């Protein structure tokens, strides 16, 4: 794995004035009045990694113009392979500069710089995370109004994000190439007791060609992975269903029917045609299920205000299915401001006014 | 002494609310009202309710807190009654509970370890020691520790009583059938007369050293509690003698599963002659249908809830222990998973894998 955040500090950015906080394993819920600077916090994860939030297109949009001193600062510290790395971004919008720096910390207070510009920042960051932007937001990170994306995605957008989440596709690529220059200089080493060394080195080279096969046509083995740990997602996700709709809800993967495909009482349904609600409770199990699969991998798991379409009844079903996620010391924020849904859990950050009360 | 021991009412429930809502009201109000009467009748010296007397712990009802204190209020008439809220009681109730007690003497909250010291209606002396349900909230060992150390203090407390010792606790003891903290029966200190328990809906006989009971809920809150018992008990205690009792019967309306494979015309018909004159509610649960029985539910109104038999090989991941898990996912890594599917389709050769295994940890050097 095994990333996972550790400081956000904010100041000036979106809703937000300063704030800084730290991480926990479990579940914390951060609520607080509309226009306090809960989806906020949220974005400043998203600008921090990739220089990008959901919700404006250009950098200094994102600048907090309800301050006078109009510049944005994010340090943002996460982990990943027992290293720490912090990310220090600022906006101007009176310049419109964007300054972007990436470095590891270490043995104490120190520092080794990665990137400073921006484009080499976001370059090295995916490099680190290994997944992309938009596996970000359809997995672990679900931006408000946008719970059910992976749900209604197309199946290519699918698979293309299952094997970014659970491939190592760095591994792979580093892979791939040591065996192109391990055929070639045994190929080589052919076009030049002398049968027997030629036996061996012949040997070895057809296993090479073997071991590239079958891990390089990709609608084989590539097909065949995505296919093996989706069905562990939605095996998991049918049993979340069974427990939250009497198991009159059921849901599948098929890539020529298009994805997901959702039945009622054995009726196919089209996302679009189920109750808001229904819609909200589906997509949460398929992510909260996608979480657990991706234990190990991923170390955190964020929703922001996905609860509200959700009626009384479903709001405790779904708090109680979702302390089932407790067990995985994994970073958990839900972002609400509803009180029944929080009733249920311990442990508030309270944003008001840009800032933590 | 003569003593009414009840629990678990549930007041302010609805049934099925997603589904066909039932509110039990009515049902329990009855139950409840047949509960008081013979305890006027026996004209018992002591009551006492062992929580979850209200349904919901956050929004309560008008009408079920009306009906709460009214009922209170009545068993009050006939004798001292004496209240250990559960984790299911509205958090305010203590409250009022506290409030309450330093005003009446026919009325007390116990909502701590504390022990209280209180006398029945012939003035027989009771020493309540409680023990609350156990907030969730190694860790769990501390608070094992810290809940040992509150069950000793009962007991050095139960040696101090004058003529009575009874004990009232809200929580589950091992054996029976998630997240709470299961409590053994042999921790619940011996030397007690009785042993009051609730939090648990079916009536139980506990242990009979100490006389350990939950006379269970009042009416059936949901299927699983089809074949169990509802009521209260009725329990005499006498200092040199052994301690007897008595189930008092509710006699709640009844609740039955109709199982399924097939709902073809066959089984329409006996879900209707089932369902006919049933003075209670009625659940089916099936493998395949035909879009019959949602339509079906509809026109049937006593039928509260339909249910697909949901699949072992889907019950299980749930359960499945912190041990099958790593197990799982850790056989879901792009190359042990890469194992049976080249032992799959050439079977043969491994040294393939002995071959790939020195050339991942060749590149996980560069
Ligand atoms: N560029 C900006 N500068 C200052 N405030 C902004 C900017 N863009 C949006 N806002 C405001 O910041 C506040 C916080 O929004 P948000 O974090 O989405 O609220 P919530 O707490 O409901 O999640 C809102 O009042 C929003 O209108
Ligand atoms: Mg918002
Ligand atoms: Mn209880
Ligand atoms: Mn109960």
């Amino acid at each position: 794995g095994h990333m996972r955040p550790e400081r956000l500090t904010v100041r000036n950015f979106l809703g937000l004035k300063n704030v800084d906080i730290e991480f926990q394993s479990g579940i914390t819920v951060v609520e607080g009045p509309n226009g306090a600077g809960k989806s906020s916090l949220f974005e400043a994860i998203s600008f921090a990694l990739f220089g990008n939030g959901i919700r404006y297109p250009n950098s200094y949009d994102y600048v907090n113009r309800n301050a006078v001193d109009g510049t944005a600062r994010l340090v943002f510290q996460f982990e990943r392979g027992g290293k720490r790395y912090e990310i220090i971004r600022e906006i101007n919008a009176l310049q419109r500069k964007h300054n972007a720096k990436l470095s590891e910390i270490l043995e104490n207070g120190k520092k080794a710089a990665i990137a400073a510009k921006p484009t080499s920042v976001k370059q090295e960051v995916e490099k680190i995370l290994g997944i992309e932007h938009r596996t970000f937001i359809r997995t672990v990170f679900l931006p408000q109004g946008e719970i059910d994306k992976l749900l209604i995605s197309p199946p290519s957008e699918i698979t293309e994000i299952i094997s970014d989440v659970f491939q190592s596709k760095e591994t792979l690529e580093k892979l791939e190439k040591l065996l192109k220059e391990k055929m070639k200089k045994l190929e080589n080493e052919i076009s030049s007791s002398l049968e027997k060394k030629l036996k061996e080195m012949s040997d070895e080279y057809n296993n090479l060609d073997l071991l590239r096969k079958y891990l390089f046509d990709k609608s084989n083995f590539s097909r065949y992975f995505t296919g093996r740990v989706l069905e562990a997602v939605l095996k998991r996700t049918k049993a979340y269903l069974d427990i939250l709709t009497n198991g009159r809800f059921d849901i599948d993967f098929d890539d020529e029917k298009g994805g997901f495909i959702i039945k009622d009482w054995g009726i196919e349904r089209p996302a679009r045609g189920l109750s808001g609600g229904e819609r909200a409770l589906i997509s949460i199990s398929l992510a909260m299920s996608l979480a657990e699969v991706a234990s190990g991998r991923l170390d955190a798991f964020f929703i922001d205000e996905g609860f509200s379409s959700l009626c009384t009844e479903n709001k405790e079903k779904i708090a109680s299915v979702l302390k089932e996620l407790e067990r995985l010391n994994k970073v958990i924020v839900f972002i609400t401001c509803d009180r029944e849904f929080s009733e249920a859990f311990d442990r508030k950050l309270r944003i008001t006014g840009g800032v933590v009360v | 002494m003569k003593i009414l021991h009840t629990s678990d009412w549930h007041l302010g429930v609805t049934s099925w609310t997603s589904s066909r809502p039932v509110d039990r009201r009515e049902e329990l109000k009855k139950a409840l009202d047949k509960v008081v009467e013979e305890a006027e009748k026996r004209e018992v010296d002591l009551i006492l309710l062992t929580g979850d007397l209200l349904h919901s712990r956050n929004n309560p009802s008008v009408v079920a807190l009306h009906d709460l204190l009214d009922y209170l209020k009545r068993m009050m008439r006939t004798a001292p009654v004496v209240v250990l809220p559960g984790n299911q009681d509205w958090k305010g109730l203590k409250l009022f509970g506290n409030f309450v007690t330093s005003i009446s003497s026919d009325i007390t909250f116990v909502m701590s370890f504390e022990p209280v010291d209180v006398e029945a209606k012939r003035g027989q002396k009771v020493r309540i020691l409680p023990f609350p349900y156990p907030d969730e909230s190694k860790n769990e060992g501390d608070f094992r520790f810290f809940l040992e150390s509150r069950l000793n203090k009962l007991y050095e407390e139960a040696l101090k009583k004058e003529d009575f010792a009874i004990f009232m606790g809200h929580f589950t003891v091992e054996g029976l059938a998630g997240r709470e903290i299961i409590i053994n029966r042999a921790l619940i200190p011996s030397v007690v007369d009785y042993a009051a328990l609730g939090h648990i809906h079916s009536f139980r006989e506990i242990q009979k050293q100490p006389l350990t009971i939950y006379p269970g809920s009042l009416i059936r809150i949901d299927f699983g509690e089809e074949a169990d018992e509802k009521g209260a008990v009725f329990v005499e205690l006498k200092r040199g003698e052994p301690p007897r009792y008595e189930r008092i019967d509710a006699s709640p309306l009844p609740l039955k599963t109709l199982y399924y494979k097939k709902i073809d015309t066959s089984a329409l018909k006996s879900i209707r002659d089932s369902c006919r004159n049933f003075p209670g509610y009625v659940r089916v649960v099936y493998e395949e249908d035909s879009g019959i029985l949602p339509d079906l539910m509809g026109e049937i109104d006593n039928l509260v809830k339909i249910e697909r038999k949901s699949r072992r090989e889907i019950e299980e991941v749930l359960r499945e222990s912190p041990e099958e898990f790593k197990e799982e996912l850790d056989k879901l890594d792009y190359f042990e998973l890469f194992k049976e599917y080249l032992k799959k389709r050439e079977e043969n050769h491994e040294k393939l894998l002995k071959i790939l295994d020195e050339l991942l940890d060749e590149v996980k050097k560069s």
